[PDB]
């Protein structure tokens, strides 16, 4: 139930600190919405805030969604990736547009890449993701 | 022409430097040696056992002997945690004025070193009281080498040289060593520890006089043997005993408390021989398990064969052919065998350096907090030297004992099937550490700097501390398995509880530390660590036989400078580069964990927890707070106004600064530029006057590229270990001294 | 034998013959050009090739093809036309490059087989079947 | 089945393209150990250090490929 | 500086046995095994 | 001395003769190529191992290889 | 900041300066067969960087990450004592 | 036309991406500073 | 402490092994 952790609001070293949390942007009461936004938070005895990391709910927003977004914006950039270095192989002349980048096919592999998971889902069940041992070059033992 | 060295003809003809430096370092390496054949290679490895036995036992009565003769084991007992423990004396001829009266400490009216291995507390723990004591256990000692010496000697005579079946009996030498060298052992220990240990921990002296008339307890051997054995944990130890003397003290010789002694702060004599008793009995026991004469019993090569799991099993045939082609390949290789002895011998040598701290077993050594960082650090560096080795070894056994024909589709050959399986995946862990560890250390960093430590990811391990509330500490309030008293394993007859509860639950000691965001992020390091030097070893260990850069790696050996500059380039490709690379992430490794037990322990020795717990998120942190703010007293060992006793931890602090970087100049400038160079020394010899005289009778060349790179390593290496010896004992020394 | 050669006009250097030339062995290179023509030693800095035949000694057999490497390509007039030498202090010559009289380049009968193996490098024995013995996997 | 232009598969451990599949140049009708010259799209890694080009052809044997 | 442990004057003898004498007479020895011929 | 060995996958280039500093290679008639000649290593005890051979094999795995092995005042390239 | 960054690019020269290719080259050939296993085999195949190319890295790391911190040291001390 | 092929090099299309990438995140931590956790 | 005596007795006990392993060393040799 994690007792050693006190919420921030509840905490008596993050309230001194709040007072002097400093501005970052040119909003002059930047200090006051961070003091504000931070104490949802739990605080240790020093008056920070902490992430707890076990997927419970209440501290999803800790790791869960930062999380699952980054899976989400990882994936379209490896799935793109993966798109276009597919797209250019079979056509003749692959290494000028590898170092040249073709950038129309770039274009409608990035706007088309929000779906990505649902392409690699199609492409996991086909069989179509995944080379088979046989047809890959393996070094000597 | 060349009689050295004797063992190699191809270095005995060398009319170079390279001959004496290659003699040297391939003097252990017997299988390479000309004219040897496994039956003569097994007996000169059975003598130097001997040999190095003889050294281990030598060096221990040296140790005792210097605690007896020029130490105060005498002063040190009757007041341990004020008196600091001397080594040995000092006779140095270099000695100024004010280095004899500044090394002239502890008591002592002579120069003295002052000891930190700490076998001041192990003595007194088990059971030393005088000088006399130790002097004739420095003698047994003596004798126990010789006999060693002439074991190794007799072993080597026609007469008494061993057949090569009988270093091939595996089933033997395991019920031998089992039964007998970790049971029969362990039972003695136990007999010397309710026999002499325990009853001297009570004040009452045994000596050798008194051990056959002093029953070690009221009713002896009687309750053994008709089965109350409950009688030996009737009247354990009271809580207000006190070490060495008989008030307070009980009379049961096998308790069962689990907790610390309230006094020297360390596990209780009667419980370290209960439990040595009882691993005694399971030793003895897994010793009676291979068949040797008998008929009853195990062969290990039908355990191997018998275990692959069938077709119908869920898992199927994964595993292949399974286990066969083992108990040929392990027996025959020795290097197999070397290995895993060496990976066994380093995870239970980071068990001991886990262990001694948090569970000490003498008397007054939580206390004595410079012997606690001696003895940590000694055996973790030990213990990442006996792992790279152990997998260097699995480097070894693959490049010239592995046969891929005995090893048909088993578990070995199928771990190079896929050996670059486990390199990417292990890449992919190392970088998945890496890249975020340094990330969230840089992110603290530049948010600590920019004036809101507020804006730090700060993330408590609350796994671990589901760990620790599960071993009973109810600090985190999760109240699972051992922190809640209703629970199936608290309810249970454990009676280790009341003392093991008491004895987590008090911050007096470091048994289960608290732990915080300080501690996730350096836990992350320390996995970034392990499983780096991990990629490094298991990738020239896969990669020995040869690969697609090099696929007849095997037919140059283990250890070879490169394939030229032809191929792109192929410098470190010889399965010698995975030690060479890994010593230098061991040592990071180990630099890691160390600082870490070394600000937390500072941290929680001086009194004040908050600094690591609030400084150690971010790197300038422990930049700041632990090495710069701990070296102040090194540094000023000496100075211009005087000498302190840190004077030779301040020379061995800028000692290790100059090897290490010395060790810089063999790693990064290679050979040929010193090649050039010692040939214009060459002319610079021959041509002047009056030295043209003196010719050498070996043609003097640069360091070859591997012996360089050896050179670097081992300087790197000597000055890491010696300027953090040096930091670490001057750091906890200057402050608890 | 016995050499007949005139040495080019050199000044001296410090890269050239020392102390193991006259006691463990030194290497020689005889070379006959139609021209005067200025070239650079091993040994270090340039000398000339004077009219006729020209003999130099080095104390490598590396520094001896260096220069016949540097009189074959690189010169106009092409030569060929070297013969190089090693000479041990008792006083034998044993004559080392040209053996067959043609460029080691060029195919000539007369040459055996050495070090050929009638096996592909990756069909190789084991080093685990040559344990204890005397015998490499190359052999 | 082996002929010019047929895509094929290498099975010598020791080179670069084991399991991988190039195209065949030309094959040798006199009696050589290696006839079958094979040209890959991919290149070695021969070259001096540096060397931005490296070869993608080779010599094999019969039982050293097969036709997909 | 000769300390209180008995028998002081052995570390004013060994010492500088052990750290000049017999490293000097190990090298000598050393130097002629790993230098002579044959 | 080193051991250069060649083996019978050698196209017969001679980049390796061409390639060696100290006369080490050569050719010899051989039938079992296309070119009519292989590699052969008759004074390997000139070799000092500079693997300049290993380096122009125009082979996916080189058809000569240099083993380094007892070391000479010729396989030092010593001067002195 | 820039003190601890010079900390380690200095240490990261290192890496650079000690190792050698033939190490990276096979690293570099367990990562191609795990992009192959997912189609995704670069057209420009990777190599590990050159002999002396390395020696580059690792020397101008070294003076980047030594350069950098003495600069960082001499004006943040004279930047408050001057 | 030589001009487009020039942009469309590995350099400058990976400087124009770092680019839009770092402004998109400074123009995010300009107008939302400060996100330590999704509340 | 422990007397003068004792530290002459222990050393030419440490002779024993001094011996043996003089003995050892040379038959690890051969
Ligand atoms: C390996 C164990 C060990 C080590 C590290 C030390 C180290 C030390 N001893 Mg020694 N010593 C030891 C064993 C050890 N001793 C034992 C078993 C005895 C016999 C009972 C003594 C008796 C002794 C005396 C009487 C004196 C010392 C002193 C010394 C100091 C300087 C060395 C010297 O001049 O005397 C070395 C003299 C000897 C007689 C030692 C003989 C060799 C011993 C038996 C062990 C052999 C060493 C090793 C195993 C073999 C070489 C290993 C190689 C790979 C390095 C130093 C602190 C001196 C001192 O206190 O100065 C302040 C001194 O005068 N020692
Ligand atoms: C299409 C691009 C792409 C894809 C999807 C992969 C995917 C993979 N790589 Mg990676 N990688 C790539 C490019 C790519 N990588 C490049 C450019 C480098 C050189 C820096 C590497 C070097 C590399 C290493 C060293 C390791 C991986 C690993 C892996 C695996 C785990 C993911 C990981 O660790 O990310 C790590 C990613 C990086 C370190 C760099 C990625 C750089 C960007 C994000 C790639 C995408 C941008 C690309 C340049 C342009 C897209 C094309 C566009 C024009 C449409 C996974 C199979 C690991 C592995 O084997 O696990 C099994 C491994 O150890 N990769
Ligand atoms: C019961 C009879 C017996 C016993 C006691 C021994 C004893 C031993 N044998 Mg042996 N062996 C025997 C019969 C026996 N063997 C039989 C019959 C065979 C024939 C098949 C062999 C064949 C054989 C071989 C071929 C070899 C040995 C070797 C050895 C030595 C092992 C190395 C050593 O000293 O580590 C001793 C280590 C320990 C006691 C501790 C082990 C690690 C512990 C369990 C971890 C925990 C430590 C614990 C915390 C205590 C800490 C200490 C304290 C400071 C706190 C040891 C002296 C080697 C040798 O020659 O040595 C000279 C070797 O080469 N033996
Ligand atoms: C291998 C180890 C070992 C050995 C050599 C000894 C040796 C001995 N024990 Mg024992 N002891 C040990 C283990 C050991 N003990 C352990 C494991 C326990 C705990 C259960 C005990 C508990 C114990 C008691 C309770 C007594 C003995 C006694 C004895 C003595 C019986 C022989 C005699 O003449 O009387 C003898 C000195 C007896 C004794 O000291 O009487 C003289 C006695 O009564 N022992
Ligand atoms: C139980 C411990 C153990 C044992 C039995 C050995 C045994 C062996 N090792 Mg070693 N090894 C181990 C632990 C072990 N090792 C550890 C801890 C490391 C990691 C640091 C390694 C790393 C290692 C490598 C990678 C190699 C071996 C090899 C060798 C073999 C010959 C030793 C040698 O080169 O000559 C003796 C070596 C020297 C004299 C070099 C100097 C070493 C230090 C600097 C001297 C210190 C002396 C000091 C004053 C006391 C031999 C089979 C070699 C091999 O390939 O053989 C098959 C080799 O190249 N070892
Ligand atoms: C501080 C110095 C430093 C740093 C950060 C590196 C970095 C790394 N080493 Mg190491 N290493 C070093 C010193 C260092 N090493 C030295 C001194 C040696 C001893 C010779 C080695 C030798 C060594 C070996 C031989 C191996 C590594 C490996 C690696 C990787 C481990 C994965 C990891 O940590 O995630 C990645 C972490 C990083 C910090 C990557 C750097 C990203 C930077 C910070 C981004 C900068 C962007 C900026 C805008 C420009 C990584 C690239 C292993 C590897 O590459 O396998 C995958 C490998 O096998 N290293
Ligand atoms: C593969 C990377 C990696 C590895 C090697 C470790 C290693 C470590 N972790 Mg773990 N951990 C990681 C990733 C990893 N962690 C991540 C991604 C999270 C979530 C933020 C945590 C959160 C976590 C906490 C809360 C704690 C540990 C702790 C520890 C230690 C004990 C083992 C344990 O609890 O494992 C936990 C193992 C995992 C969570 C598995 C993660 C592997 C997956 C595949 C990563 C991808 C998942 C994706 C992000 C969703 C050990 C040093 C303890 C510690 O610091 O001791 C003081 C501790 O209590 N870890
Ligand atoms: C570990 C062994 C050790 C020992 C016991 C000594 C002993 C001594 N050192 Mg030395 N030294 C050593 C190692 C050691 N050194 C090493 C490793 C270094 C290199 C870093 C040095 C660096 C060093 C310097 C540079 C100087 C000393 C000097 C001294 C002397 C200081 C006494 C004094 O106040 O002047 C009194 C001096 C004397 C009474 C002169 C003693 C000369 C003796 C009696 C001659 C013996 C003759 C003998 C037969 C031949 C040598 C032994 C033979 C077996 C080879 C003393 C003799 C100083 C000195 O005086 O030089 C001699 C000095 O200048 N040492
Ligand atoms: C690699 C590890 C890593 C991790 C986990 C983080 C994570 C974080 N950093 Mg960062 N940081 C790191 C390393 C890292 N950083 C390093 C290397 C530096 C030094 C250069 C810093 C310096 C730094 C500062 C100075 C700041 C952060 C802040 C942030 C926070 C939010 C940033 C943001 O704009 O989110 C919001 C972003 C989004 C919501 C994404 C929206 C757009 C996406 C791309 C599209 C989504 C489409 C669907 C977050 C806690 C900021 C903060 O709030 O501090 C707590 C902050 O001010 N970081
Ligand atoms: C790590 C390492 C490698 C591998 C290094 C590689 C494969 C380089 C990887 C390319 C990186 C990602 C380039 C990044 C640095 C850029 C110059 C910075 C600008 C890049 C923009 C995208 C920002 C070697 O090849 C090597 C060779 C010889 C001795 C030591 C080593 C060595 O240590
Ligand atoms: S290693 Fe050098 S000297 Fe030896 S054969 Fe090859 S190219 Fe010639
Ligand atoms: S370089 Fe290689 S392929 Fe060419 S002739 Fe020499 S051995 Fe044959």
């Amino acid at each position: 139930d994690l007792s050693h952790l006190t919420p921030c609001s509840e905490s008596p070293a993050y309230q001194a600190k709040a007072k002097s949390f400093r501005n970052t942007t040119s909003d002059p009461e930047s200090g006051q919405k961070r003091a504000e936004s931070y104490a949802e938070a739990l605080c240790g005895p020093e008056g920070y805030p902490h992430l707890v990391v076990d997927g419970r709910l209440d501290h999803a927003g800790d790791f869960i969604i930062p999380g699952l977004l980054f899976l989400y914006v990882a994936g379209w950039i490896g799935w793109v990736g993966r798109s276009y270095l597919i797209a250019i192989r079979e056509e003749k002349d692959t290494e000028m547009k590898e170092i040249i980048i073709d950038v129309p096919l770039a274009i409608n592999k990035m706007l088309f890449g929000f779906m990505w998971p649902l392409q690699a889902f199609g492409e996991f069940t086909s069989g179509k993701l995944t080379v088979k041992d046989s047809e890959i070059p393996v070094s000597p033992r | 022409a060349t009689k050295f060295p004797k063992f190699s003809q191809d270095l005995a003809q060398d009319p170079t430097t390279r001959r004496i430096w290659y003699g040297i370092a391939t003097a252990h390496d017997f299988e390479t040696h000309d004219g040897m054949t496994e039956e003569n290679l097994y007996q000169k490895i059975f003598a130097s056992h001997f040999g190095h036995l003889a050294i281990i036992f030598l060096w221990t009565s040296g140790t005792v002997f210097h605690v007896a003769w020029q130490g105060n084991f005498e002063q040190w007992i009757k007041d341990p945690l004020n008196v600091r423990p001397i080594a040995h004396a000092i006779w140095d001829p270099h000695f100024g004025q004010g280095a004899v009266d500044a090394f002239t400490q502890a008591g002592a009216s002579s120069p003295v070193n002052v000891a930190y291995s700490g076998v001041y507390h192990w003595f007194y723990t088990i059971g030393m009281t005088n000088n006399q004591d130790l002097y004739q256990g420095a003698v047994f000692l003596l004798i126990l080498s010789a006999l060693f010496l002439f074991a190794g000697w007799l072993h080597l005579q026609p007469k008494f040289r061993p057949s090569l079946s009988w270093f091939k009996n595996a089933e033997s030498r395991l019920n031998h060593h089992l039964a007998g060298l970790f049971g029969v052992s362990s039972l003695a220990w136990t007999g010397h520890l309710v026999h002499v240990a325990i009853p001297e921990s009570r004040g009452v002296h045994v000596g050798w006089d008194n051990f056959l008339s002093v029953k070690p307890h009221p009713a002896g051997l009687a309750p053994f043997f008709t089965g109350n054995w409950g009688v030996y944990a009737q009247n354990p130890d009271t809580a207000s005993h006190v070490f060495g003397t008989s008030e307070g003290a009980g009379s049961a010789i096998l308790t069962f408390l689990g907790g610390f002694h309230p006094q020297t702060e360390s596990l209780w004599l009667t419980d370290i021989a209960h439990h040595h008793l009882a691993i005694a009995v399971i030793f003895i026991v897994a010793g009676h398990m291979y068949r040797t004469n008998w008929g009853i019993g195990h062969s290990i090569k039908d355990i191997l064969a018998a275990h692959n799991p069938p077709q119908g099993t869920p898992f199927g045939g994964a595993l292949g052919a399974g286990h066969r082609g083992l108990y040929d390949t392990i027996n025959n290789s020795l290097h197999f065998q070397l290995g895993l002895a060496l990976a066994s011998l380093g995870v239970i040598t980071s068990l001991v350096a886990q262990h001694m701290y948090s569970l000490p077993s003498y008397a007054f050594i939580a206390k004595d907090y410079t012997t606690q960082a001696a003895l940590y650090t000694h055996h973790q560096y030990i213990a990442g030297f006996l792992m790279v080795g152990a997998f260097a070894h699995g480097a070894i056994f693959f490049v010239r004992d592995y046969d891929p024909e005995a090893n048909k589709d088993n578990v070995l050959a199928r771990m190079l099937e896929h050996k670059e399986a486990i390199i990417s995946h292990l890449s992919w862990v190392s970088l998945f550490l890496g890249f975020h560890t340094l990330g969230l250390y840089v992110h603290n960093d530049v948010v600590v700097a920019f004036g809101t430590p507020e804006k730090q990811i700060l993330i408590e391990p609350v796994f671990a501390q589901f760990v620790q509330a599960a071993s009973g500490k109810a600090l985190y309030g999760f109240d699972a398995l051992l922190s809640n008293p209703d629970s199936v394993a608290s309810t249970a007859s454990a009676v280790w509880l009341p003392g093991w509860l008491d004895a987590i639950n008090s911050g007096t000691n470091s048994l289960f530390l608290n732990i915080g965001p300080g501690d996730f992020l350096v836990h992350h390091a320390i996995a970034l660590g392990l499983h780096t030097t991990t990629l490094i070893l298991v990738k020239g260990a896969l990669d020995a036989r040869g690969s697609k850069l090099m696929p007849d790696k095997k037919d140059f050996g283990f250890s070879f400078p490169c394939d030229g500059p032809g191929r792109g380039g192929t410098c470190d490709i010889s399965a010698w580069d995975a030690f060479y690379l890994a010593m230098f992430w061991m040592l990071n490794t180990l630099g890691w964990l160390t600082f870490y037990w070394h600000w937390k322990h500072l941290g929680i020795w001086t009194g004040n927890v908050a600094q690591f717990n609030e400084n150690s998120t971010y790197l300038m942190g422990w930049f700041r707070d632990y090495l710069w703010a701990n070296s102040a007293q090194l540094i000023n060992g000496y100075n211009p106004y005087g000498v302190n006793n840190l004077s030779v931890w301040a020379w061995m602090f800028l000692f290790g600064h100059l090897v290490w970087a010395t060790g810089f100049m063999f790693l990064i400038s290679w050979r040929g530029y010193w090649q050039e160079l010692i040939e214009t020394i060459v002319w610079a010899h021959e041509r002047t006057p009056l030295a043209n005289l003196v010719r050498w009778k070996d043609k003097p060349v640069a360091l070859s590229i591997v012996q360089a790179r050896l050179v670097g390593l081992a300087h790197f290496t000597v000055g890491y270990i010696l300027t953090y010896a040096a930091f670490l004992i001057a750091s906890t020394a200057g402050k608890f001294g | 034998i016995q050499l007949t050669g005139t040495m080019p006009k050199f000044g001296g250097s410090t890269g050239g013959l020392l102390s193991a030339a006259d006691r463990e062995e030194k290497y020689a290179i005889t070379w006959t050009s139609k021209t005067e023509q200025v070239f650079e030693m091993p040994t270090g800095g340039a000398a000339i090739m004077n009219e006729g035949e020209n003999l130099l000694y080095f104390a490598r057999k590396e520094q001896c093809l260096a220069l016949g490497t540097q009189l074959r390509t690189k010169f106009k007039p092409k030569i060929e036309d070297y013969k190089i030498y090693r000479i041990y202090p008792t006083g034998e010559t044993q004559y080392l490059h040209p053996a067959d009289g043609v460029f080691p380049e060029k195919v000539n009968e007369g040459r055996e087989f050495h070090g050929k193996k009638d096996r592909n490098i990756g069909k190789n024995p084991e080093p685990v079947t040559l344990k204890f013995s005397g015998k490499t996997p190359y052999d | 089945a082996i002929q010019r232009g047929s895509k094929v598969r290498i099975l010598r451990k020791e080179s670069y393209w084991y399991k991988d599949v190039g195209t065949v140049a030309s094959v040798d009708k006199s009696g050589i150990l290696y006839p079958v010259i094979v040209r890959f799209d991919k290149v070695n890694y021969n070259g001096f250090s540096g060397s931005a080009t490296g070869v993608n052809t080779n010599n094999f044997a019969e039982h050293e490929l097969e036709e997909v | 500086i000769l300390g209180d442990f008995a028998a002081s004057f052995l570390p004013a003898i060994l010492v500088p046995a052990v750290g000049l004498v017999m490293p000097a007479v190990v090298m000598g020895l050393l130097f002629l095994q790993i230098e002579s011929e044959a | 001395s080193h051991s250069v060995k060649i083996y019978d996958t050698c196209i017969g280039c001679t980049q390796c003769v061409r390639a060696c500093p100290l006369d080490v290679l050569e050719m010899v008639p051989w039938d079992g190529c296309k070119a009519g000649q292989i590699a052969s290593s008759p004074r390997t005890e000139d070799c000092v191992g500079c693997k300049r051979c290993e380096t122009a094999c125009p082979t996916d795995f080189l058809s000569i290889r240099v083993y380094l092995g007892a070391e000479t005042t010729r396989s030092m390239g010593l001067a002195y | 900041i820039m003190f601890l960054a010079g900390h380690f690019v200095f240490a990261f020269s290192l890496m650079f300066l000690f190792s050698g290719r033939g190490y990276w080259q096979e690293l570099i050939e367990s990562i191609v067969w795990a992009h192959n296993k997912l189609k995704l085999a670069p057209a420009i195949q990777p190599r590990a960087l050159s002999i002396v190319q390395g020696r580059a890295v690792g020397v101008a790391h070294y003076l980047l990450g030594g350069i950098v911190t003495t600069w960082a040291f001499f004006l943040c001390r004279i930047l408050s004592v001057g | 036309k030589g001009l487009t092929t020039f942009l469309s090099t590995a350099p400058v299309l990976i400087t124009a991406l770092l680019v839009f990438t770092a402004g998109l995140l400074i123009e995010f931590n300009r107008f939302y500073p400060d996100l330590l956790f999704h509340p | 402490s422990i007397s003068e005596t004792q530290v002459f007795v222990a050393l030419v006990i440490a002779l024993i092994p001094g011996i043996l392993a003089f003995r050892l060393a040379t038959e690890l040799y051969k």
